[PDB]
């Protein structure tokens, strides 16, 4: 029940540091920080990467349908009336429908209205937007899957 | 005119290959065409002195 | 387990209405519109050894005894064929119906009895030694699915009158009517214990009915949804797992449906059939499934 | 000294067979070491007794220079090709041509038999390879994509099933099923006129006048580079003991290790008596099935037969 | 694909000899030679054969 | 080369109003009306009083230009090709002269048969950027007057001796003194001087559209049809997309909302996005200048 | 707590609470129609300048475009399990697939050699289920799919070939050029150039 | 939650939880009605059916005679 600051990702392309908002949504922050702490993201990849939309990451199956949580497979959202999706860098929680959150994040690349219409803003990146941009510039295919592996190596719940 | 080919030369580009494109935006820029000047111009003037 | 999971089986030529696992679980019989009965291996390479002719119609319903000795075939030329499991001969052909025989079922553990239902409105009982019908029950309407209890004392019959009817052999009267289906019942299956009976119907609801001496009098035990019936009006069959733990039902949207019997939850929705499915069946020892569909092919799912 | 090579004994000539009236452009050994074929510029295929070196049979029928000859291991057949544009199939049961494979536009330079399917693959000067069904004499595919003449072809049962070098300095690794190129290897500066497949180690080498290059099969990875033998090399052949043989148009022939690529012997053989000093040259070489004889097909219209020297180590770098 | 029958034999021999010489001079020249001069060498081959027939 | 692919590429106004179709497949039946190479002709009947339509062009010549093989209209919108290229760019430039056409066809056939077989090989990236004026005159429900048997030319001479039995229509043909009558196949297919597409573009040009900020630097937006059922808290949630929003004056008495932005570019972009399109809370919001 | 520029963003990340239209690098709303194929980067390697080599190729094609393809591998000591022919049963499986693929093309070629001997037969009338991808229903009548029965049109035995096939066109472009991968190039002297 | 979203032709038997779990994330807005539909060749998905001849032609003539028929779509 503690509140760490920024989370250290260590991807294949570089080091992204994630500034996670504890006031607006502490429950997803405790989940994601705990999953980074346990060693859940060590070796998982950015399975879905879309050009100038976002980079979806975090799946031990690496499919985009798997994942679970510390609460178990789902928990409610934190649709806050202050957080709005504008601009690159914003870290978020991936969805399946109303209030169903596993262990999949996505860093946004562009201002989006339908997102903050129906998605949870986890936080933002603070140190490493260039590595985010280099990850965004990776070759994809029909269903937006990278040809190579853009995987995360290690993760730290720092601060 | 009664022939199969031959009118394909002025109508369009004969066996056109588009230039392979990439890493530099080449859609804005374009070239300025030739000044006609049809009151001095000669068949000798285009081909140049042999 | 046998070979590699899938083991797709072909060789059939028209629709495949029915299929049954051998009581030991080492061979297989498949049948359908082909006017042919095929006996194939479940192990090794699953290759044909016996082809059984002797019909002028579509082989609607297929069953076994509990020994794996006598093969019973209900065909669409108003006759039922009785064969031996090995050596392949026409042992006993029985002709009593005036219309198409939709289903047959052998009474198990008792003296040899077979009950059949046909489109003329008749539900008939058959002793294999007598060459004659034993008891005849005019319902009034077309009868699609017919089975016994374990005690060989009742006929559990499904028709197109939206009502499962249970006949007593001793009183020769309409004992039970079971209401709860909104459209015609196409397939019945009695469990390995005799406690429960599984039913498909055209209203797209798969129902479990407890057949007991003492009843709650409203026997709407378990309800399954997801099963699709369509314009093809096929006779859809259902099957129990050997331990009664899994439930299979054929569907007309080309998905193999297997539910869990306690949570009423769809365990398996296996794809891989181009045509609509007619009968899904469980291997008696091991979790292996033969699935039979109108795309002329058989599938061996290994769980 | 990064590697230490295996010690290979030196090879020495012991027999010079003579009797062709043209350059001997090809050679192949029967699967049972009873005889070997040669094909030559005098339009005859000659069957020679391998043990005694005696002319067993002389077959005629090509209109021009015979360029390639191969013996079938599965069927009792003999395939040949020429500058005739013709690809023939000889039934050795009858010593008569039974089938001709028609469709090449210019001179057929090489051929190889697929080892397991009954498929014949030929090269021509028309910048194409072709894939023939032996039983129906039909072109299955036309492997096109080279820009100059196509020098050589090898076949496999494993992946890339067809491998060819050509005179446009490139090598194309093909797909036999689709009929399209899978890998293009441009590493050579001059015309690839020889490729050879290894019996065990799943690599291949290729030769050109600049240098000889070794390569892993699935995607053509560069493994090594064997240099020092600088002439227009016509053939490469491999012994299962890892002896590469590289023979050239100047008549020189260098004996190499496969693994490390060490030049352990140079054999610059002498020409026939009537022959001319500019007429020294090798066009073809083969190992026997015992892999202890070395058959070379020379430009002085002779066959030379070599064997390993039984006088042990006098050697080691 | 026309066949070399009887009236094409000598012409096809001279068509193939000349191609063989083309391949050999493309492979014989060293690395930095101007890659012209094939026609001139083929003229010299024609002249050497006419001097051979002329003794 | 031949074409030979199963199951044609068809729209829904030609494939019929019956979900049960019986079609015949002829392997190399006709030659293409454009490509002039033979292809697989499929012949079906849509409904009851229809015409037995058949595919007119190759699979390949429909993959080039993303069209149906018999109405030659866009698979997604149902419009002529000149209208869709008007609401896009025109960078295909398919050759029309003879040898160039067969050469381009050969090379594009090798291009398509060296690929997957699913995408409109050149039209894809430009087909991402869409929803121009073509969506505001896209046909909503199928025009089943296309699938309709031709005028009985014996009834035109008043000599139709089949009478009531003739399967061809006994009704007036169109006056040939009409621009909407000539319509060559290649004119409909290359997107050149198609009079149907001309009329669709003349309608879509006189479609109501944005006006510029007549006076300099004014970003003021005059919102009529605002409505008294909506809230201004949702207005900013729709409007922070564009940029640095300035003050928003609200008058709920005349149902007019006044909007100011930072730059006039942002007001022009808002005019682009908003005018005659934007419906929020299921209620149309009209915006004007002045 | 002030965005206003790309300077205040230290190492980027737009703040999701300001309710303005800030964006760290230049992800402009009106990024103009550029025909430049986008600069793509590999996992931890360099900018793929390979993309201007594989223009008309696919994503599975193995082309060689870098200096590190010209470097000699090691001696690869002994009978290593790295350089091994795949497997005998895998080779037999490739052989079986290949011979079955080849025989079909053989039959389609050989069918010309006897065009009419026992002239052909055609009635496998088949069914196909098709999803219009147009839904929004006024289209089937209200349905999502449609079933189509395909019969193949019955061929006239007595009918000659229909269309001119002898039409002849020049050879199209070859597949995109491979990088040439030569060595540095030996220096040439005036003396040998003249000799 | 366990299998690839689309490859095809699985060699083992999956579960209902390992094949029909939804795909996560937001849908990309950079695709149209045709590009978002599960299509097989440029206009939709076409797969071989095995409907009985009589019932097919029954519903076909039912629509062609009166104007209605049962739905052959398999989920809808
Ligand atoms: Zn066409
Ligand atoms: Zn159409
Ligand atoms: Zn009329």
């Amino acid at each position: 029940s503690w509140q760490p600051p920024n989370v250290y990702l260590e991807t294949s392309m570089g080091i992204i540091v994630l500034e996670l908002y504890w006031k607006h949504a502490p429950k997803t922050c405790k989940n994601f920080a705990e999953l980074a702490r346990r060693g859940y993201y060590n070796g998982t990849k950015f399975h879905r990467i879309i050009k100038d939309f976002m980079i979806q990451g975090g799946d031990p199956t690496g499919t985009g349908r798997g994942g679970a949580s510390i609460y178990g497979k789902q928990f409610e959202d934190e649709l806050h009336p202050d957080l709005k999706f504008t601009g690159a860098g914003i870290l978020a929680m991936a969805n399946a429908g109303p209030d169903t959150n596993g262990s999949q994040f996505f860093v946004t690349l562009a201002p989006t209205q339908w997102l903050d219409g129906k998605h949870t803003i986890f936080g933002r990146v603070c140190q490493g937007i260039g590595m985010v941009n280099r990850v965004g510039m990776v070759e994809t295919n029909s269903q937006d899957r990278p040809v190579d592996d853009v995987k995360i190596i290690k993760a730290y719940p720092s601060g | 005119r009664k022939r199969k080919r031959g009118v394909d030369y002025n109508a369009e580009i004969p066996f056109e290959k588009k230039p392979a494109l990439g890493f530099y935006d080449t859609s804005e820029e374009n070239y300025q065409a030739l000044d006609a000047d049809f009151r001095k111009l000669r068949q000798q003037d285009l081909d140049g002195e042999l | 387990s046998l070979q590699a999971p899938i083991m797709l089986l072909s060789g059939h030529e028209g629709e495949v209405y029915c299929c049954k696992f051998h009581p030991n679980g080492s061979t297989l019989a498949s049948a359908g519109f082909d006017r042919l009965i095929l006996l194939w291996n479940v192990y090794g390479d699953c290759d044909n050894y016996a082809t059984l002719k002797g019909h002028s119609g579509a082989v609607m319903e297929l069953h076994y005894n509990t020994d794996g000795s006598m093969l019973f075939s209900a065909s669409t030329d108003k006759t039922v064929a009785v064969w031996d499991s090995e050596t392949g001969e026409r042992v006993k052909r029985l002709k009593g119906h005036t219309s198409f025989v939709n289903s047959c079922y052998p009474a198990r553990r008792g003296p040899q009895l077979v009950c059949t239902g046909s489109d003329d409105g008749t539900v008939k009982l058959w002793d294999i030694r007598k060459k004659a019908a034993i008891q005849t029950f005019q319902n009034t309407y077309q009868v699609l699915a017919v089975t016994f209890n374990d005690t060989s004392d009742q006929i559990i019959s499904g028709g197109i009158d939206n009502d499962i009817k249970v006949w007593d052999l001793r009183q020769n009267k309409l004992t039970y009517t079971m209401r709860g289906h909104a459209d015609s019942v196409t397939g019945l299956s009695l469990s390995s214990e005799g406690s429960y009976l599984l039913s498909n119907a055209m209203d797209n609801t798969v129902r479990v009915w407890d057949v007991r001496p003492f009843a709650p009098k409203e026997r709407c035990v378990k309800i399954f949804q997801g099963n699709v019936h369509n314009f093809e009006k096929n006779l859809l069959r259902c099957s129990w797992s050997p331990d009664g733990s899994k439930i299979a039902a054929g569907s007309a949207d080309r998905f193999v449906y297997v539910w869990d019997t306690t949570s009423r939850r769809i365990l398996y929705k296996l794809p891989g059939h181009a045509g609509s499915i007619n009968e899904v069946a469980f291997h008696p020892d091991e979790p292996i499934i033969i699935s039979a569909s109108s795309d002329k092919r058989l599938y061996m799912g290994e769980i | 000294t990064m590697p230490k090579p295996q010690w290979h004994p030196p090879w020495k000539l012991y027999r010079v067979i003579s009797g062709h009236l043209g350059w001997v452009r090809c050679i192949a050994v029967e699967p049972g070491n009873q005889w070997f074929v040669t094909g030559s510029a005098d339009r005859t295929i000659k069957i020679w007794d391998l043990a005694s070196g005696k002319l067993k049979l002389s077959l005629t029928g090509h209109i021009s220079t015979v360029r390639g000859v191969i013996v079938s291991t599965r069927s009792p057949y003999l395939f040949s090709c020429g500058e005739d544009k013709q690809v023939k199939c000889w039934d050795l049961e009858y010593n008569k041509v039974i089938r001709h494979y028609h469709g090449h536009l210019s001179a057929v330079y090489g051929l190889d038999l697929h080892p397991t399917i009954d498929v014949l693959v030929t090269c021509s000067r028309d910048s194409t390879a072709r894939i023939w069904d032996v039983r129906t004499k039909a072109s299955v595919h036309t492997l096109s994509g080279h820009t100059n003449a196509v020098a050589t072809v090898r076949c496999q049962a494993a992946e890339p099933q067809i491998i060819t070098g050509s005179h446009d300095t490139t090598i194309r690794l093909w797909d036999l099923v689709a009929g399209k190129t899978r890998v293009t290897l441009t590493n050579h500066k001059k015309s690839v006129r020889a490729v050879v497949l290894h019996p065990r180690h799943y690599t291949f080498a290729s030769g050109s006048p600049d240098n000889i290059k070794q390569w892993k099969f699935p995607d053509g990875s560069f493994i090594q580079n064997l240099s020092g033998h600088n002439a227009i090399i016509n053939t490469l052949t491999v012994n299962s003991d890892g002896v590469l043989v590289s023979g050239a148009d100047n008549g020189t022939m260098h004996l190499w290790d496969w693994r490390t690529g060490y030049n352990f012997q140079r054999v610059h053989a002498a020409v026939q008596p009537g022959s001319l000093d500019s007429e020294s040259g090798i066009f073809a070489c083969a190992f026997d099935q015992s892999e202890s004889r070395l058959l070379t097909a020379e430009a002085d219209k002779t066959i030379k037969v070599y064997r390993e020297d039984d006088t042990a180590t006098e050697e080691t770098h | 694909a026309k066949t070399v029958t009887k009236q094409r034999v000598e012409s096809h021999f001279d068509l193939e000899l000349r191609a063989a010489v083309m391949h050999d001079i493309l492979d014989m020249m060293p690395e930095g030679i101007k890659q012209n001069k094939a026609r001139t060498i083929l003229q010299h081959l024609s002249e050497a054969w006419r001097c051979w027939k002329a003794n | 080369n031949w074409e030979d692919a199963d199951f044609p590429i068809l729209c829904q106004t030609c494939l019929g109003e019956n979900p049960y179709i019986r079609m015949t497949k002829e392997k190399y039946g006709k030659e293409c009306k454009i490509c002039a190479r033979p292809f697989t002709v499929f012949r079906w009947c849509p409904g009851v009083r229809m015409r037995f339509k058949k595919t007119e062009v190759c699979q390949t010549c429909s993959k080039l230009k993303n069209v149906c093989q018999t109405c030659l209209l866009d698979l997604e919108y149902g419009l002529p090709i000149q209208v869709r290229d008007a609401g896009l760019s025109f960078k295909d430039d398919m050759p029309k002269s003879d040898v160039n056409k067969e050469y381009y066809t050969q090379n594009m056939e090798r291009e398509i048969s060296n690929s997957d077989g699913t995408r409109p090989v050149g039209m894809l990236g430009k087909a991402t950027s869409t929803s121009d004026m073509l969506l505001k005159l896209a046909r909503t429900t199928p025009y089943y007057k296309r699938n309709r048997p031709h005028i009985c030319s014996f009834w035109v001479k008043g000599e139709c001796k089949r009478g009531e039995e003739c399967p061809y229509r006994h009704e007036k043909p169109t006056d040939p003194d009409d621009p909407l009558a000539d319509q060559n196949i290649k004119d409909r297919y290359y997107g050149i001087n198609d009079p149907v597409a001309d009329k669709l573009l003349k309608r879509a040009s006189t479609m109501p559209r944005l006006d510029p900020p007549e006076d300099k630097t004014i970003t003021t937006l005059y919102v009529g049809g605002l409505g008294d059922t909506i809230t201004e808290t949702d207005l900013r949630n729709h409007f922070y997309q564009f940029g640095e929003i300035r003050t928003i004056t609200v008058v709920q008495r005349q149902q007019c909302a006044f909007i100011q932005f930072a730059t006039r570019q942002a007001a022009e972009v808002a005019a682009e996005k908003s005018f005659n399109k934007l419906i929020v809370n299921g209620r149309r919001l009209n915006v004007k200048w002045g | 707590w002030i965005p206003r520029l790309l300077e205040d963003f230290g190492d980027g990340g737009a703040f999701p609470e300001i309710h303005v239209a800030q964006y760290p690098l230049d992800m402009g709303r009106k990024k103009k129609m550029s025909n430049a194929l986008a600069i793509q980067v590999d996992s931890e390697g360099k900018i793929k300048y390979d993309a201007i080599a594989r223009q008309g190729q696919s994503k599975d094609k193995v082309i060689y475009s870098k200096y590190t393809d010209l470097v000699p591998k090691e001696v690869m000591n002994a009978d290593d399990p790295d350089l091994q022919r795949p497997d005998e049963e895998a080779i037999k499986e490739i052989t079986e697939k290949t011979r079955v693929a080849l025989e079909k093309s053989v039959s389609q070629k050989v069918a010309a050699a006897m065009p009419v001997r026992a002239a052909d037969k055609l009635a496998p009338a088949q069914y196909i289920r098709y999803t219009p991808s147009q839904q929004g229903v006024a289209f089937n009548s209200g349905a999502k799919q449609r079933v189509i029965r395909m019969v193949e049109m019955q061929k006239d035995p007595m009918e000659p070939p229909r269309f001119k096939i002898n039409k002849k066109i020049p050879r199209g472009p070859p597949s995109p050029p491979a990088p040439v991968m030569h060595s540095p190039s030996r220096k040439m002297t005036v003396k040998e150039q003249q000799e | 939650v366990h299998l690839d979203p689309a490859v095809k032709e699985v060699q083992y038997n999956p579960t209902y939880e390992t094949m029909f779990a939804p795909e996560f994330g937001p849908e990309n807005p950079f695709r149209t009605q045709q590009m978002a539909a599960p299509r097989n060749m440029l206009s939709g998905y076409a797969e071989p059916a095995h409907i009985n001849d009589f019932m097919f032609e029954q519903q076909r003539r039912t629509f062609a005679t009166y104007g209605y028929a049962l739905d052959p779509s398999l989920d809808n």
